[PDB]
């Protein structure tokens, strides 16, 4: 809805780590 | 003595039940009054009556000297505010307001439309008797439970005011109508099993046919409340369905007969009327004056369009100031969002306390279905196709069957809308999109114009009826 | 409306003139392009309910009076405006304390009350003299105090333009007085720039100013009107040398007020009116402009604000530009330096 | 519909207190 | 210059960076004066990490005042009030026009630093009304708004603004100007919209003066990420990159614009990347609203919005590719999305290829009109019985 | 009552179409004058007669007032309408037709003048709202001077093939005179027409005979060269 | 004056290139809009992108067979554009409503 930006910091982390090994 | 005690309390109740009475007989002057009747009256009597010269006050002297001596329960209700023979419940005031003195200063004077208590004894030579005795009564049930005053008191206002009005005419049903209304507030605070019921049916069907619809509105309120006590919910369900409830009867009092409908039904899983009534009740209460009922009403809000299957918006909470109070509510939204149980059903426990006491907690129990529901829903609207695997996770559920079963008791109702196709396992979702080469939106044009349209003839139609009121009304 | 269908026919109905009642209970009209009709008084109207120069409306049914209109069109009042006055008042030049407390007593005292003026003894004001370059900001007082007094301010520029009434000069005292006198009180604001003619310099030194002596010597004279005058001529020109002596005698003349060339105060008081309207930006300043000028001239002063405001506009900046300011006094200021050297002017 | 209404809401009070001493004043007015 | 503590005071407060962060924050004070204001900061923030004095909470930022400090501050703040009531009565007694003026003036660069609303609300008020020097009350309407930002009262500010409003275009300049957009633009922060900060930010980049204001290297790049929020890819982009803006700061910009420039390369490889460095350096050092969910999911739309748009059909395995980020993870991303209805789309994700719903012609406008007309009939229901009756 | 409503319903068509026929033609063209009430009002007409007329419910009372054409019945006596001032025009035009054989491109000399021109002509065309939002205390009428030959109205013509805007040859020629008090008249149809035709510029190359310094006046003829020159200063104040 | 004429120029001719290839073909093969251009088929559908965003030719790239579509796919019409922004203003005006009548109850 909205207040995301407390979650959004962990989306964040994880969708790096995922984003590292993954990409072309 | 007090001045303030004389002077302000029997003019003020004068002025409204002469020139309603009055007109209410001469002609469908309904409008106008109802503007009145909610805001002005209640408000006035209430607030500023309590601290003048003597120790509280609404209109309890309009009681005792245009009473007029009726057979009513208005002067068994005044022994007791003042003291005549009992001292009652609260006492009297020896600043002129006495009842144990009767017949102590009028700022009135003669009328007969004005009343007046030592022009006439008894008003029991004319069809005159019902309206007043109604109108007096109306004054008493308000101040009832305000002044702290319990026992045979709050009895004597809830079979017997029934006794009063049931032979009736248009307008003696009018007056009445108010009264019955202001007894109700004080008849949702105390809860009886005692059976206030007879009266009440029997002289709702009498009156339909003797005339006025306002009279038959605030009944079915009163009547709602009576099963609400009893906690039966056969009983209610039966006065819900036959009723549809019509339009004349103030503002204040849909508000209150939406709120007891909205309530009642989610319980049976009937979460998609009555998030449209609690809404409906929300909007249509008062300003300041309501703010006590609307807090409840605002609990029990959020649980009806929570069931649903919706996630109701997080400021709502915030911003009326009883935000605290509010706050287990927000827990329960947010549980709901995760999906996740081990924080509903902590939440529902903690906070059980402060729910019993709203009258939300037997909806909060249905609740627990939504935590799972509203995820599963969300996940597949947004993206179609998912494997059962990954719902299983997110909402923190057993098992892929779990899931599916979930679906299978919502898509004969429609809520999540899909389908399970257990042909590699999967959640698909029903939805296409290219409506507009199809006949089907002329249709849902067609619905909303039609309903639309029944209102327009009733817009046109009661807008010039209050000005009308007034230019026919005489003034200076 | 379906009434409308038989109310609307007639003969017509017009918007005719009374050029005089007559004493013989019939009154005579004047349709605009069409001759004169005579016509019977009718219920609403009798010979004190019409007076001369009405104009009125008529029901042409009979040409025969309706009612008399409530509109009547003065014509001190179109010339004002074709012309064109901006308003002011005393703040403009506002600190020569003496300079405006000069224009109020010869105007606004013996038009409001002539009575104080008949004390004092000398003749009520026949021709004031207002004379020196513009620039000072000389036109605008004469405006402030007419305004105020509710005398129609009249602009004659040099030109018989502005006469209709015959339009030569000469019966533009006979005929543009009559009228003035008529929808009295009117303060006749001459312009004598006198840049009219080339065999007009050599009758009196303008046009304009051989009008403004006729109407001066025969003005004073004229009925009562010389110390019971409450229509003014007043005078302005922008050089003593271009006047006639009849103008400038002394018995003619009751006050006369002298104006310098364009000074540093005026122009630091016109900058600073007109920068609240420009934009600015910061290191201007509005002394600089004020110094370096020698002046002349009534068009002059305001258009170093013009030309400032104008240069930021070719350039496309919502600001003005310090150097803007300095493009537009620096133009102007050459060409005004230039003359004393030798001839030349702003303008063909 | 609203804007008639706001305009009654404020009038009410006014109006229908009035009416009282107008319908007696009346009935003695007629006579005459 | 006052500006300069409420951006190192958005430092502790945000949540990448807590702790240390005081230490820096309580430094600007001794040095200005500001200490008053910094004291009355902390009031504002009402406990999200702040507060370092010995006088008390000596741990619990694991940072303190100093002795120093705290004689300055009580010397600074009483003189500065000492001043103002001897100006405020002597100012009354003679002329209105030179020396009221003249006394406010004096107290006002001194009154703004310490943030004295009380003190301030009399004197600041007569200055104005009385004309001189067109830019010096420009100036002056500026140091009143500052203190009225510092408590985040909303009604303080607002009516501070109202004053200035009046006075910019009286003086017309231009540079002048340009202050009162950055004001304006914090306290609209501050309530919520980004959205209307956003549209005033973006006209103050072009003239810019460094009084009353901190730096123009801050400044910039807060423009830049404040006007992305609000406007969609082609003309931010198209402006931050190809315009002035990069070329002449000479690199302060790389974080902000790797982030719009993965939009208009269609690699949105580079935009995931990006998402991380603009959140600490650009858009969380502030005091006004360190909110990222305005920015993050503003941003997050804009890049997927371009790719529905472009194709009808795509596959997951292309589009998973292209961001980088997980098949997961994308997903989950778009499920706010859809729901909210900031897009239209959908993943058949088990057999891996994704259908749009394309934006064009009376279809997508008539799921529209449907929408608006929901909630609209649903107020109409409810307004026609209490009209009535 | 109900019904007799319905009834009356059908007799405002009836008496609509009956009334629509006096409204029609014969109409003769006036300028609206004045207002003296908001049901009658006075106009003036184009053979000099100034009427008290009727207003004609068919139109708004409310957008009658300013000056500008309107219709008058001869004797239905009713204003009937309200026309555009943009009608009344006997001026023709060329907006770059006859193209003259210059043009901003087609030299690159008077590189002085060449700012002077672009300020004049160009810049309210092409931008209005910047003009505005500066503040400036305008000029009525502009003038360029020189001697002859000195490419003052060549270059005025070579902005204006450069920016695309309409062209009017505004001149005494443009200018008749046969009727007493038509001449004056003439003046306010140019005005009005290249208001309503913006972009625009008039150009008027020779004010030598629209503006004189002798009017005799005491001929008829001689009467209308005054009056001219009286409107074309009242317009450009507020062109 | 480099800077901009370059990149009216080459806009240009991608513009040149892609209209002659739309054209006559609807679901035109990739190899053909590669070769026309003269570009490798990568390089050609990612420019390609951003084109359609601004909509400088009103088609579609279809990635799921590797082809592009250009057809009559006009944006929104009129009525309901404006409709839409209409519907909207609407919903304003009832919350007004809503708070004028509040004075009634």
């Amino acid at each position: 809805n909205v207040e995301d930006d407390f979650s959004n910091q962990l989306r964040a982390e994880l969708e790096k780590h995922g984003y590292k090994m993954e990409t072309s | 003595p007090a001045p303030q005690d004389v002077e302000m309390k029997e003019e003020a109740a004068a002025g409204s039940g002469s020139a309603g009475e009055g007109d209410g007989k001469a002609a469908a002057t309904e409008h106008s009054q109802r503007e009145l009747d909610t805001v002005t009256l209640e408000d006035i009597k209430e607030h500023v009556r309590q601290l003048e010269k003597a120790v509280s006050g609404k209109e309890p002297r309009f009681v005792l000297r245009a009473l007029r001596m009726l057979p009513s329960t208005s002067r068994r209700l005044n022994h007791y505010v003042l003291y005549k023979a009992v001292h009652g419940f609260f006492t009297s005031n020896n600043a002129t307001r006495d009842f144990l003195l009767p017949f102590l200063e009028e700022p009135m004077d003669t009328e007969a439309d004005l009343q007046f208590r030592p022009r006439t004894g008894k008003a029991a030579s004319a069809p005159l008797l019902p309206e007043v005795e109604a109108y007096l009564q109306l004054l008493m049930v308000i101040f009832l439970m305000n002044s702290k005053r319990y026992k045979e008191a709050q009895k004597i206002s809830d079979d017997l005011m029934q006794k009063i009005s049931t032979q009736n005419r248009r307008a003696l049903d009018l007056v009445a109508a108010k009264c019955y209304y202001y007894h109700a507030r004080v008849y949702e605070f105390l809860d009886k099993l005692d059976v206030v019921r007879s009266f009440l049916h029997a002289r709702l069907r009498t009156a339909t046919l003797r005339h006025d619809a306002d009279g038959q509105a605030t009944l079915l309120n009163l009547l709602l409340r009576n099963y609400l006590h009893y906690s039966l919910y056969d009983q209610a369900e039966k006065l819900v369905s036959k009723s549809v409830f019509p339009e004349q009867a103030n503002n204040n009092e849909w508000a209150r007969y939406l709120y007891y409908t909205g309530r009642i039904k989610a319980i049976q899983l009937e979460y998609s009327e009555a998030r449209r009534t609690m809404t409906n009740a929300l909007r249509k209460a008062p300003q300041h004056t309501a703010v006590g009922f609307k807090q409840t009403v605002h609990k029990l809000l959020i649980v009806v369009e929570l069931l649903l299957g919706e996630i109701p918006d997080r400021l709502q909470f915030r911003q009326p100031s009883l935000k605290r109070s509010l706050m287990p509510y927000f827990l329960l939204t947010q549980a709901v969002r995760t999906g996740n149980l081990a924080k509903f059903n902590q939440v529902l426990d903690q906070f059980g306390e402060k729910f019993q006491t709203d009258g939300t907690y037997t909806l909060i129990i249905r609740l627990r279905h939504n935590v799972i529901k509203t995820g599963v829903r969300m996940i597949s609207l947004s993206y179609s196709r998912i494997s059962l695997a990954d719902i299983a996770q997110k909402l923190q559920l057993d098992s892929p069957e779990d899931a599916e079963f979930i679906v299978a008791k919502a898509i004969r109702d429609g809520v999540i809308e899909a389908s399970i196709n257990h042909e590699k396992g999967y959640v698909q979702s029903k939805e296409m999109i290219d409506i507009y080469s199809t006949r089907e939106p002329q249709l849902a044009f067609h619905q909303r114009i039609s309903f639309c349209l029944d209102i327009h003839n009733m817009s046109v139609k009661a807008m010039r009826f209050p000005p009308k009121s007034y230019n026919k009304d005489l003034e200076s | 409306l379906r009434e409308e269908l038989q109310l609307l026919q007639e003969q017509g109905s017009y918007v005719g003139e009374v050029v005089r009642a007559m004493d013989k209970k019939k009154v005579l009209v004047k349709v605009h392009p069409e001759g004169k009709f005579v016509v019977d008084v009718d219920k609403n109207i009798d010979i004190n309910d019409v007076t001369p120069n009405c104009r009125v409306a008529l029901r042409n049914d009979s040409y025969t009076l309706h009612k008399i209109l409530p509109n009547k069109v003065d014509p001190l009042v179109s010339l004002m405006m074709v012309e064109k006055v901006p308003d002011s008042t005393y703040e403009m030049i506002g600190g020569l304390d003496k300079q405006i407390k000069e224009i109020k007593e010869v105007i606004e005292l013996p038009v409001k009350h002539p009575e104080l003026f008949e004390a004092l003894g000398i003749a009520q004001p026949k021709g004031v003299l207002l004379y020196g370059p513009p620039g000072t900001g000389k036109t605008l007082l004469a405006r402030a105090v007419a305004h105020h007094t509710d005398c129609t301010f009249i602009r004659v520029s040099g030109s018989e333009l502005v006469q209709k009434f015959i339009g030569e000069g000469a019966r533009m005292v006979r005929e543009l007085f009559v009228m003035a006198r008529e929808h009295a009180p009117s303060i006749i604001f001459m312009d004598e720039i006198d840049s009219i003619g080339s065999s007009r310099l050599e009758g009196g030194s303008g046009g304009d100013s051989e009008v403004q002596r006729t109407m001066l010597e025969l003005l004073n004279q004229l009925d009562g009107f010389e110390a019971t005058k409450n229509i003014k001529v007043i005078m302005a020109t922008n050089r003593i040398d271009i006047l006639d002596s009849a103008l400038l005698r002394p018995g003619r003349i009751d006050r006369k007020i002298e104006f310098p060339p364009p000074n540093e105060e005026a122009r630091l008081d016109i900058l600073k009116i007109h920068s609240r309207k420009m934009n600015l930006t910061r290191g201007i300043n509005l002394r600089k402009i004020a110094e370096l000028m020698p002046g002349a001239s009534g068009a002059e002063v305001k258009g170093v604000c013009t030309e400032a405001g104008m240069y930021a506009l070719r350039e496309r900046r919502v600001h003005v530009t310090q150097e803007d300011f300095e493009m537009a006094v620096a133009k102007v200021m050459q060409k005004d330096s230039e003359k004393n050297m030798s001839i030349k002017k702003l303008w063909k | 519909m609203v804007v008639v209404y706001l305009a009654s809401l404020i009038r009410s009070v006014v109006a229908l207190h009035n009416l009282i001493n107008n319908k007696i004043a009346n009935r003695d007015a007629e006579k005459k | 210059m006052p500006l300069e503590n409420l951006e190192e005071e958005g430092l502790p407060k945000n949540p990448d960076l807590r702790i240390a962060q005081l230490r820096f924050l309580l430094s600007l004070p001794e040095h200005r004066g500001d200490t008053a204001v910094r004291e009355e900061l902390m009031a504002a923030v009402r406990e999200n990490n702040m507060a370092p004095y010995y006088e008390a909470l000596c741990k619990s930022l694991d940072w303190q005042m100093d002795m120093d400090l705290l004689s300055k501050m009580k010397k600074a703040n009483e003189e500065e009030l000492k001043r103002l009531d001897e100006e405020l009565e002597d100012a009354e007694k003679n002329l209105g026009e030179s020396e009221i003026r003249d006394a406010m003036m004096a107290k006002a660069e001194y009154l703004c630093q310490i943030g004295d609303k009380e003190g301030a609300l009399t004197a600041f008020r007569k200055t104005y009304d009385k004309t001189v020097a067109l830019g010096h009350r420009l100036d002056i309407v500026f140091y009143l708004l500052r203190i009225g930002l510092f408590y985040m009262d909303n009604d303080l500010i607002t009516r501070n603004t109202e004053k200035a409003k009046s006075l910019i275009e009286e003086g017309g300049d231009w540079d002048r100007r340009n202050r009162l957009k950055v004001y304006q633009g914090l306290y609209c922060v501050a309530i919520r919209d980004f959205k209307q900060a956003a549209e005033l930010f973006l006209d103050t980049v072009s003239t810019f003066t460094s009084y009353e204001l901190m730096d123009y290297k801050t400044f910039v790049t807060y423009t830049v990420y404040v006007s992305m929020i609000a406007l969609e890819r082609p003309d931010l982009r198209e402006k931050v990159i190809k315009g002035a803006e990069i070329l002449e700061v000479l690199h302060s910009l790389p974080a902000v614009r790797q982030y719009l420039f993965s939009l208009y390369e269609c690699r949105y490889s580079v935009f995931f990347q990006s998402l991380a460095v603009v959140e600490q350096e650009m858009k969380k050092d502030w005091l006004f609203a360190p909110h990222y969910r305005y920015y993050v999911r503003e941003m997050r739309i804009h890049a997927y919005s371009q790719l529905l748009e472009s194709y009808r059909s795509l596959t997951l395995g292309y589009m998973a590719e292209a961001f980088g980020v997980g098949v997961e993870f994308i997903d989950q991303e778009l499920s706010r999305f859809i729901a909210a209805g900031r897009l239209h789309c959908k993943i058949d994700k088990v057999n891996e290829i994704v259908e749009t719903n394309r934006p064009d012609s009376k279809n997508w406008q008539y799921q529209e009109t449907i929408k608006k007309g929901d909630l609209l009939l649903n107020r109409v229901q409810k307004l026609s019985r209490v009209i009535n009756m | 009552i109900k019904d007799e409503q319905k009834n009356l319903k059908k007799e405002f068509l009836h008496a609509q179409e009956e009334v629509k026929r006096i409204q029609s033609i014969p109409l003769v063209i006036g300028q609206f004058l004045e207002a003296v009430d908001q049901n009658t009002a006075i106009v003036g007409s184009t053979t000099g007669s100034n009427y008290y007329v009727r207003i004609l419910s068919t139109i708004d009372r409310e957008l009658l007032k300013p000056n500008a054409s309107v219709a008058l019945h001869k004797h239905s006596n009713a204003l009937v309408d309200v026309l555009p001032p943009e009608a009344d025009s006997s001026i023709m035009m060329l907006t770059s037709d006859q193209k003259p054989d210059v043009m901003y491109a087609d030299i690159g000399g008077m590189d002085i003048q060449k700012q002077e021109v672009r300020e004049a002509v160009e810049l309210p065309l092409t931008h209005f709202e910047l003009y505005k939002q500066i503040g400036i205390d305008p000029p009525r009428g502009v003038l360029m001077y020189g001697p002859p030959g000195c490419g003052k109205t060549m270059l005025a013509k070579a902005v204006a093939h450069h920016t695309t805007a309409a062209f009017i040859r505004v001149v005494g020629s443009e200018f008749v005179q046969k009727y007493l008090g038509e001449g004056p008249r003439m003046v306010r149809d140019v005005f009005r027409l290249a208001k309503e035709n913006a972009p625009a510029i008039i150009f008027i190359d020779e004010i030598d005979a629209i503006a004189t310094k002798r009017f005799d006046a005491q001929t008829g003829a001689d009467r209308e060269v005054q009056r001219i020159l009286l409107e074309l200063l009242n317009q450009m104040d507020g062109f | 004056i480099i800077s901009t004429h370059l990149a009216k120029l080459y806009d240009n001719l991608l513009e040149q290139n892609l209209i002659r290839v739309i054209e006559p073909f609807s679901r035109v093969q990739i190899e053909h809009i590669s070769s026309l251009i003269k570009l490798s088929k990568a390089d050609v559908e990612r420019k390609l992108s951003q084109m359609i965003l601004d909509k400088k030719f009103h088609g579609i790239l279809d990635q799921g067979e590797g082809v592009l579509i250009i057809f009559d796919e006009p944006p929104v019409d009129k009525t309901y554009e404006a409709a839409l922004e209409t519907i909207q203003n609407m919903s304003k005006v009832v919350d007004s409503l809503y708070n004028k009548a509040k004075k009634l109850t």
